[PDB]
RNA sequence: AAACUUUCAACAACGGAUCUCUUGGUUCUGGCAUCGAUGAAGAACGCAGCGAAAUGCGAUAAGUAAUGUGAAUUGCAGAAAAUCAUCGAAUCUUUGAACGCACAUUGCGCCCGCCGGUAUUCCGGCGGGCAUGCCUGUUCGAGCGUCAU
RNA sequence: GUGUGAAUACAAACCAUGAAAGUGUGGCCUAUCGAUCCUUUAGUCCCUCGAAAUUUGAGGCUAGAGGUGCCAGAAAAGUUAC
RNA sequence: AUUAACGAGAUUCCCACUGUCCCUAUCUACUAUCUAGCGAAACCACAGCCAAGGGAACGGGCUUGGCAAAAUCAGCGGGGAAAGAAGACCCUGUUGAGCUUGACUCUAGUUUGACAUUGUGAAAA
RNA sequence: GCGAUGGCCAGAAAGUGGUGUUGACGCAAUGUGAUUUCUGCCCAGUGCUCUGAAUGUCAAAGUGAAGAAAUUCAACCAAGC
RNA sequence: GUCCCACCCAUACCCCGCCCUCAGGGUAGAAACGAUGCCCUGAGGAGUAGGCGGCCGUGGAGGUCAGUGACGAAGCCUAGGGCGUGAGCCCGGGUCGAACGGCCUCUAGUGCAGAUCUUGGUGGUAGUAGCAAAUACUUCAAUGAGAACUUGAAGGACCGAAGUGGGGAAAGGUUCCAUGUGAACAGCGGUUGGACAUGGGUUAGUCGAUCCUAAGCCAUAGGGAAGUUCCGUUUCAAAGGGGC
RNA sequence: UUAACUGAACGUGGGCAUUCGAAUGUAUCGACACUAGUGGGCCAUUUUUGGUAAGCAGAACUGGCGAUGCGGGAUGAACCG
RNA sequence: AGACUAAUCGAACCAUCUAGUAGCUGGUUACCGCCGAAGUUUCCCUCAGGAUAGCAGUGUCGACCUUCAGUUUUAUGAGGU
RNA sequence: CCGGGACCGAGGACCGCGCUCUGCAAGGAUGCUGGCGUAAUGGUCACCAGCGACCCGUCUUGAAACACGGACCAAGGAGUCAAGGUUUUGCGCGAGUGUUUGGGUGUAAAACCCGCACGCGUAAUGAAAGUGAACGUAGGUGAGAGCUUCGGCGCAUCAUCGACCGAUCCUGAUGUAUUCGGAUGGAUUUGAGUAGGAGCGUUAAGCCUUGGACCCGAAAGAUGGUGAACUAUGCUUGGAUAGG
RNA sequence: CCUAGUAACGGCGAGUGAAGCGGCAACAGCUCAAAUUUGAAAGCUGGCUUCGGCCCGCGUUGUAAUUUGGAGAGGAUGCUUUGGGCGAGGCUCCUUCUGAGUUCCCUGGAACGGGACGCCACAGAGGGUGAGAGCCCCGUAUAGUUGGAAGCCAAGCCUGUGUAAAGCUCCUUCGACGAGUCGAGUAGUUUGGGAAUGCUGCUCAAAAUGGGAGGUAAAUUUCUUCUAAAGCUAAAUACCGGCCAGAGACCGAUAGCGCACAAGUAGAGUGAUCGAAAGAUGAAAAGCACUUUGAAAAGAGGGUUAAAUAGCACGUGAAAUUGUUGAAAGGGAAGCGCUUGUGACCAGACUUGCGCCCGGCGGAUCAUCCGGUGUUCUCACCGGUGCACUCCGCCGGGCUCAGGCCA
């Protein structure tokens, strides 16, 4: 019952709610245990990086355009471009995304950049060492300070585009010839009227015969 | 906390500030919004005018990020240059470079013209953009480019 | 004036409040994944030198083996550890999903083997067996369902 | 000083009537009436059907109508002497 | 409608009979009573003499009068608007339930039609 | 009311059940209530029962028409009325 | 009835003291002040429902008081005091035996006369109602601290064979027997007891159960049911026993 | 708007007081925010309406009781103070 | 006979949903200080209840502006008791 | 102008108005004297006396009520918590703000540190497509605290006339994919808008909603189980009922 | 976490209500059907076996190898790839072991209290011991160590070898891909899903660039995106039910679980079920020997103890209610307010303190000066001086001032 200028109540407790509350008294417990677990994992993980190398994402909505981030897995034609066998990089710490594809050779290029220089970067241990093979790091550069994080060793550089730029005048570019408003407001007309238009034109085409 | 409500004021006194006539029932009017077309006609017509009924049509699964176009007026245009090289431009130690402003970069799709301008050409790429920041722009020398 | 009633006080009663205590609850957090036809959970009945209960145990019955510790247990008695910890070897009555058929009966059977009574057949004692659904395999079969000689 | 019903003066228009001035926004004045939801009409180079078009269909925006007489507006028969 | 017989059924009268009564009296046993022993409960704002007045219009208390002397036993049924039991009569509640129906809304069953189960023939325009 | 391919009834269903180890002198459902003497008139109403044509009403399925199709419109109807 | 004089007293009026509230001022070249203090002045004070402010008290937490305490903490009793308008606070005396308090913050399961409130305890009633159906007891003796209701003897009585007799079924479970007995129970008593305690007592080929089938119940084969399970009991089943 | 600067409305500039144009009071002016309880009333003077009337029922103004003690009316919610 | 179905019957008993809902009855716990009501308006299946306005408290803020007034006087309107 | 009596003595150096001016009765009591120095005064308790005084809580117009609850006492006993909202306090930062989903770290549920995103705010309006806020020193007029060089400058805020943005109605330019586009200026219109940002987080209080929701209370409704030892009816198998 | 109390649903009332994106935690990929091994069923269960194999059976109505759409199959092409065994060393696990007062004095029954003096501390967490114990005892901190089992990981070594199998680079061609299933209609239910979101019943019933989806029903034309009707798979997530463990601004015997106890017990009900009350002597039983009265229970003495009014009706021991003793009142209630009176019983105040003269006693600073320190830099302190017409204190006398109660 409704008293004076209230908003409008819409608290759904209606049902028996405190049946299913969630309280959260165990929040420091459960970080504890996820570092405990992390370090196991990464003392399982002796030499090798705690996660798998990812490649540059962009997100997909008209929101969300302008950022990049991490993906699931590189894609075949990005491996096969970095010369990296598809059995091979999943056991070399490469994340594999078998149903994602390079629609844009800037994406693509992008990601074969990034492992070309995960490669080069990287020290393969022979599987036996008293007999190394001709693909393996041969004992000499296996020293070296390495990283145990891909993800702050391999991370989005720039997720944005610089939003600040300097450019001399007289290099300043020429508008659009009725202006940007304009523009926009002949685009979104001609979207609109692009269909009326077609039946129109075919239908005085054919009304000679 | 406890000791500083008024309960620990209405011990000793009988009813607890709640009446002897009226009684503190249960619910008398009703349980929640009942009664708006009734008994609580009144207070619904008062405040809340328009609470009942329907306007316009309806959008079966609207997707937010569609219509995702923050809009940034020319008057806080010059907030997204960094502060240094911003005193730069308005005291007047550039007058050959101009400044060239992402928008989307920044988080804004559409310009729009609330302000005034400085004498000072600047490019800006928007995805959208007003017809008077156009004009303020073009005025202030600089131009407006559409990115997507 | 006593008695009686009432009031006040001291002491004594009745009762178990108050104070203090707490081998108990309650709540949160952390670790772990391990019941049963190789018979579980649960039930019944028994078991101690002197126990009714609780706890423990199962006719090896307040427990046996084994390992560790190292001198008790204790209410009394007794004796030459322990009502100790641990626990990998055993025992584990009648039951119970409960399984020969039953069961409101400590009821009634069948099979194998041994030991006695003159005994393959009856009686007695002892031991081991006899439920259902389904799977794989084995063997023995049924059907003009069907194939050759 | 919320609706509803009524009512009063003026502006936009284009009409009626009188030579005019003027009068006329229903009945000389004081009564003669009706929300949300739904439906049906009227209105336009109007908006949407959200991958893109055309045509049906549907949905919106503005103004009326279909009614709640318990008339600020539930959808509603009795009996109990058990 | 009548009806023999039957009836711990309802009703009127008659004979007999009697304490139902005129109109009460008396007797017996067991209580009550007193004692030894044992030993509750209901109920209880505080309590307990009235008259009138006023007052929530019927006072134990208030006002004004009458009055008024310890502690007690057996009876008693005027009063305590005495004790039971949150009135069952009546009304209210946007509280029920049993039952009824041509109330509103449904429903088991049932009836009929269609599709499927459902195949193989012939004949009739 | 019923002659078993049934009547009345039970069941969530059933290769289910009761009546039924039954068959009209039986089973089932009602009313009145020994014997005696009788039990009159009324079928408009509500029921029940019987016929559904010269008659009207109707769903799904099916048929025809229009449509580009969704659909719309027409005829046809079993039971029930 | 009218007129006159004096007198009596309300929490009202007037003067004074004090409390609080409200209002208006003063107070730093600070010899200065719980400045949230002090000093000066004026007015005002009813109150249910209700609002607000300030304070008192309780359990627990942080800080602090170099806090109190077996030479006596807490609690409890007190015709012994002091302070505060008040809720309350402090102290004296007694009892007692192990913890506790003040100050500022923090915190709440924080303040009772009621709710036919809950649990527990205890009154008046009150030594009161009452312990009165089933005919009934008496004498002597023994026992014993104690005898109407223990026992022996005698007398008087009742049940009067559809019994107050003698045995069983259900049901009970040791109540049966012996010995002993303080309390409790036997609505009086009690030496007595179906009570309490310590020990004993139930012997079957023939009496029953066990065997048989009845009404009926539960399986099986099958069929239903999401399923717990329902029907089914001979039914649409390849369902057994006799000899050499 | 008028025939017209001729009006209407709003102003610029200048002037008024040798006296801001009745009385009394000012023991309080205005705006805002949030919210409590209440939404059974009853009594009295005067004016009344219905009723034979009622310690009856219903209204207007004001004052009271409710919410309020104190003196008086012996006794009292409202009367007098 | 609405009888009986374990002292329970116009729908047994047990547990749970369940602390079911109640515009209705009862109760609702220290002190002091200041302020201090309403039973009326409109709407409501509204009439023992709500919302709404009023009455009340608290907190402020504004120049507390030289204004305000349940009053008189003067001047000037209206009324049909 | 003279007497007679009662109650009272607030304040605490001077300061001031003054007078009858070596002083005073003038901005509040001093002087002298006596008894006692303790239960004498005074406090507490018990009782008598004069006057006064109905039983509390509650509902109610009205209660001491012949209205209800209350025999008595001890202990327990009723506006809580969470989410969301709002207004007002106090804080931090401020066109921004919010570390604690998470990560790092740790003396390990604390404290400390980190940042991407995200929420709210910074822009509204319309059903929507969409469009989207300066003529003026961010306007003019009247007030307006406070400053002022005394001429005016004018905060907050109020009233008022304008300007800008969106929507709705009008028109309707240059143009043209000839059916699209919508310039310009005009509305008795309309918006929770602009017109030199105030918000975000947090703390406390009142209030609101949902929740058991201040505490106790229905008649009912539903789901799943347990009973025919009483009783009802029936089936199977038994038993019993003088004398006339 | 946010999206978001949003889109949407709803007598559009009450009310209900997701998802994509985005940040993070955790990340893991795979195998069947659909192919002829066809130059050799190459596969598997069971039994026997020296270990080499044998036999039966399953299976061609298809058990192995190959292939799973990310492809693959077939060809080229040149490179590349692989099996076993140790294993220092480290992390685990079990096990042995851990610093310092019981020193002196007082109180006490008992120090674990108070005072004095010491010590240890990577340990001053907790508990016990006759009262608050770091050093009396168990434990507590720290990495170590005694002995042992061998659970894991692992630097690096030792040693087979390309018949076979495996990856990559290019390619004309080929390129099998799940049916009463999808889909459609209708009915019911459900959802935010709205001309129908999922599920199910019934009816109809597919196709091969086909099919599904693309949140408004339909026809037509495009586009995008995946590839159903077969299958497996850590983690991040729920949960205190089970077994262990650690904690708390929680409760403290009417509280906290119903249960701190022989509690799901005693007891009730035919049954399903219902379901309590009930903790504390003392450090230690030292749990009262013995005498006496009594039939006994018990009493009175006496004893134990720090204490028996701590005596198994046991810590403390309130109120209601009761008994005795003492005081008082009472002519149909009592209680209570204001005010005296009587009686009883009491708290305070006071019994001095200030000054000034006159004597006595004692002391050594009292002014001043010198030096050294401090400090507020001019005010003190400490030493040296002083040395009695100073200064201080204590007695005796006199005087002054004030100070209690009632007048
Ligand atoms: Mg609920
Ligand atoms: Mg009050
Ligand atoms: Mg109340
Ligand atoms: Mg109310
Ligand atoms: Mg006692
Ligand atoms: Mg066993
Ligand atoms: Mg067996
Ligand atoms: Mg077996
Ligand atoms: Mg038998
Ligand atoms: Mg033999
Ligand atoms: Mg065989
Ligand atoms: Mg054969
Ligand atoms: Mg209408
Ligand atoms: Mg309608
Ligand atoms: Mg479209
Ligand atoms: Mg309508
Ligand atoms: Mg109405
Ligand atoms: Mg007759
Ligand atoms: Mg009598
Ligand atoms: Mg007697
Ligand atoms: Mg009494
Ligand atoms: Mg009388
Ligand atoms: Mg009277
Ligand atoms: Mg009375
Ligand atoms: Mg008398
Ligand atoms: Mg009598
Ligand atoms: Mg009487
Ligand atoms: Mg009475
Ligand atoms: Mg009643
Ligand atoms: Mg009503
Ligand atoms: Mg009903
Ligand atoms: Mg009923
Ligand atoms: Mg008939
Ligand atoms: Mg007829
Ligand atoms: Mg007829
Ligand atoms: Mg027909
Ligand atoms: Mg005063
Ligand atoms: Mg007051
Ligand atoms: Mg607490
Ligand atoms: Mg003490
Ligand atoms: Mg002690
Ligand atoms: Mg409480
Ligand atoms: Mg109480
Ligand atoms: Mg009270
Ligand atoms: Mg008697
Ligand atoms: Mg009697
Ligand atoms: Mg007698
Ligand atoms: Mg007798
Ligand atoms: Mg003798
Ligand atoms: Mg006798
Ligand atoms: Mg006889
Ligand atoms: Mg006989
Ligand atoms: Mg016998
Ligand atoms: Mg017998
Ligand atoms: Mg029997
Ligand atoms: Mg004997
Ligand atoms: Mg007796
Ligand atoms: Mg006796
Ligand atoms: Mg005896
Ligand atoms: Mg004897
Ligand atoms: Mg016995
Ligand atoms: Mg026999
Ligand atoms: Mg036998
Ligand atoms: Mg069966
Ligand atoms: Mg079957
Ligand atoms: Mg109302
Ligand atoms: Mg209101
Ligand atoms: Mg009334
Ligand atoms: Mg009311
Ligand atoms: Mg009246
Ligand atoms: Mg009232
Ligand atoms: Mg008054
Ligand atoms: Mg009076
Ligand atoms: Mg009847
Ligand atoms: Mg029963
Ligand atoms: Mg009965
Ligand atoms: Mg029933
Ligand atoms: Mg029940
Ligand atoms: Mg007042
Ligand atoms: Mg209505
Ligand atoms: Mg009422
Ligand atoms: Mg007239
Ligand atoms: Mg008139
Ligand atoms: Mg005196
Ligand atoms: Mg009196
Ligand atoms: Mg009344
Ligand atoms: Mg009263
Ligand atoms: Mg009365
Ligand atoms: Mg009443
Ligand atoms: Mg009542
Ligand atoms: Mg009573
Ligand atoms: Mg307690
Ligand atoms: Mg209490
Ligand atoms: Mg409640
Ligand atoms: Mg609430
Ligand atoms: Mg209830
Ligand atoms: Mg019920
Ligand atoms: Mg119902
Ligand atoms: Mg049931
Ligand atoms: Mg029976
Ligand atoms: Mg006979
Ligand atoms: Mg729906
Ligand atoms: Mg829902
Ligand atoms: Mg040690
Ligand atoms: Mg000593
Ligand atoms: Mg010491
Ligand atoms: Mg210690
Ligand atoms: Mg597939
Ligand atoms: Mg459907
Ligand atoms: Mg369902
Ligand atoms: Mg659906
Ligand atoms: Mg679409
Ligand atoms: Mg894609
Ligand atoms: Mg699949
Ligand atoms: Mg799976
Ligand atoms: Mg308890
Ligand atoms: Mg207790
Ligand atoms: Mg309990
Ligand atoms: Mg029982
Ligand atoms: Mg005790
Ligand atoms: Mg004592
Ligand atoms: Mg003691
Ligand atoms: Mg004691
Ligand atoms: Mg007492
Ligand atoms: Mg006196």
């Amino acid at each position: 019952a409704i008293k004076h200028n209230q908003q409008i109540p819409n608290n759904h407790f209606r049902k028996h709610w405190q049946r299913r509350v969630r309280c959260h008294f165990d929040q420091p417990g459960k970080k504890v245990t996820r570092r405990l677990a992390r370090r196991a994992k990464a003392a399982a993980l002796a030499p090798r990086p705690v996660d798998k190398l990812r490649p540059i994402v962009r997100c997909p909505t008209v929101k969300y355009n302008r950022r990049t981030r991490l993906g699931r897995g590189f894609t075949l034609e990005e491996l096969k471009a970095a010369g990296i066998p598809r059995l091979l990089a999943p056991t070399i710490g490469i994340a594999v995304d078998h149903r994602r594809k390079n629609l844009s050779e800037e994406s693509l290029a992008a990601n074969v950049q990034r492992l070309k220089d995960y490669k080069a970067r990287l020290i393969l241990f022979p599987r036996k060492s008293n007999k190394p093979k001709k693909a393996d790091t041969p004992k000499d550069q296996q020293t070296a300070e390495t990283t145990t994080s891909l993800r702050t060793s391999f991370g989005v550089e720039q997720p944005l585009a610089p939003g600040f730029t300097e450019i001399s005048k007289s290099e300043i570019p020429a508008g659009i010839e009725g202006g940007a408003y304009r523009a926009l407001r002949k685009a979104r007309s001609d979207a609109r009227l692009v269909g009326v238009r077609e039946k129109r034109a075919k239908e005085k085409a054919e009304a000679e015969a | 906390p406890t000791r500083f409500s008024k309960t620990r004021k209405h011990r000793g006194h009988v009813s607890a500030g709640k009446g002897r006539v009226g009684k503190h029932r249960k619910h008398p009017g009703g349980r929640g919004m009942a009664g708006g077309q009734h008994h609580h006609r009144t207070n619904l017509d008062k405040y809340h005018p328009g609470y009942f009924g329907k306007v316009g049509m309806r959008h079966f699964h609207l997707l937010r990020n569609h219509y995702w176009r923050p809009s940034i007026n020319i008057d806080k245009l010059w907030s997204l240059v960094p502060s240094d090289v911003r005193e730069q431009y308005l005291s007047g130690q550039k007058k050959d470079t101009a400044p060239v402003i992402d928008l989307l970069s920044h988080g804004y799709a559409k310009l729009l013209g609330k302000g005034r301008l400085p004498e000072i050409p600047v490019v800006v790429r928007a995805r959208y953009v007003s017809a008077e920041a156009e004009r303020k722009v073009k005025e202030a020398g600089g131009v407006v480019e559409l990115v997507a």
